[PDB]
C-alpha cells in the first residue's frame, strides 16, 4: 500500500488517546454522581410561585462552578486570553449544564433523578422556578433525543469540550486560536466514532452529536431570554446567587 | 464588563 493509501485508514493517535484520557479525568473530577454537596442547597419547595428557584438557583451556581473546573482542563483551553475564557464560558455554562444533567435524567419517567426524591426534578418543578414550557418542553425532548444517542463516555466528554470552546460564541477575540482548539477535539471525536463506537450505533453519529449543539444554542437562546425576563425583577434576582448573576446577567 | 468570581475560578 501507498503512503497515500495507507494514510487515509482512520486511526487513533497517541494525542488523541490522550486528549480523551484527560477530558475523562476531568468529568470524574467535577462530577459527583452521589450528589453528596446538594445538601448544602437551600431546601426545594414543592407546594407558592418560584418556590423551587433558590434550589434550582443553587444547584445550578454549584454546577457552573463544576463547568469551570472541567473547562480548565481542556487541552489548550488555558493558552487562551483570561477574556476569551471568560466569553467562552459565559456563553457554553448553561449549555454545559444542560449536557451534564443527562447523566441524572431518565427515560422511565422524564425527569433528572439525582438519588432521592427531594432531589429529583421534574417539569413542574422547573415551570415553579420561573421558566414555561417555551424552554422546558424542548429541554426534554434535547435529554431524550441525547439519551437516545447512548454515547460513550468518552464521546460525551467531547461533546462538552467542544461545546466549551466554540470560536463563534459572542465576545469571542481570539476566534482562530479557539478554532484551532475545538479542531483537535472535533478530529479526536470523529476518529474516536469511526474507530471506537460499533455501527449501527456510529451511523451518522458525528452529525448527530453537531446537532445537539445546535439544539444547544437554541436552549441556550430562549434560557437567556426567559432568565432576562425573570431576573429583570429585582424580588426574582434576590433569590439568584452572586455568580449566576455575574455570569448570567445582571 | 469584569467578572471577577470568574476570573478568580479561572486562575
Ligand atoms: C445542574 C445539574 C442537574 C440537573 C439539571 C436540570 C434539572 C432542573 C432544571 C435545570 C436546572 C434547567 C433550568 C432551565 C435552569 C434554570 C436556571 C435559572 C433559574 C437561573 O434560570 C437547566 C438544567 C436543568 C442535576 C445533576 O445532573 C448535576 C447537573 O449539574
Amino acid at each position: 500500500n501507498s503512503p497515500l493509501k495507507d494514510s487515509l485508514r482512520p486511526k487513533l493517535s497517541e494525542e488523541q488517546q490522550h486528549i480523551i484520557a484527560i477530558l475523562l479525568d476531568a468529568h470524574h473530577k467535577t462530577y459527583d454522581p452521589t450528589y453528596a454537596d446538594f445538601r448544602d442547597f437551600r431546601p426545594p419547595v414543592r407546594m407558592s410561585p418560584l418556590s423551587m428557584l433558590p434550589h434550582l438557583a443553587d444547584l445550578v451556581s454549584y454546577s457552573i462552578q463544576k463547568v469551570i473546573g472541567f473547562a480548565k482542563m481542556i487541552p489548550g483551553f488555558r493558552d487562551l486570553t483570561s477574556d476569551d475564557q471568560i466569553v467562552l464560558l459565559k456563553s457554553s455554562a448553561i449549555e454545559v449544564i444542560m449536557l451534564l444533567s443527562n447523566q441524572s435524567f431518565t427515560m422511565d419517567d422524564m425527569s433528572w433523578d439525582c438519588g432521592s426524591q427531594d432531589y429529583k426534578y421534574d417539569v413542574t418543578d422547573v415551570s415553579k422556578a420561573g421558566h414555561t414550557l417555551e424552554l422546558i418542553e424542548p429541554l426534554i425532548k434535547f435529554q431524550v433525543g441525547l439519551k437516545k444517542l447512548n454515547l460513550h463516555e468518552e464521546e460525551h466528554v467531547l461533546l462538552m469540550a467542544i461545546c466549551i470552546v466554540s470560536p463563534d460564541r459572542p465576545g469571542v477575540q481570539d476566534a482562530k486560536l479557539v478554532e484551532a482548539i475545538q479542531d483537535r477535539l472535533s478530529n479526536t471525536l470523529q476518529t474516536y466514532i469511526r474507530c471506537r463506537h460499533p455501527p449501527p450505533g456510529s451511523h451518522q453519529l458525528y452529525a448527530k452529536m453537531i446537532q445537539k449543539l445546535a439544539d444547544l444554542r437554541s436552549l441556550n437562546e430562549e434560557h437567556s431570554k426567559q432568565y432576562r425576563s425573570l431576573s429583570f425583577q429585582p424580588e426574582n434576582s434576590m433569590k439568584l446567587t452572586p455568580l449566576v448573576l455575574e455570569v448570567f446577567g445582571n | 464588563k469584569n467578572h471577577p468570581m470568574l476570573m478568580n475560578l479561572l486562575k
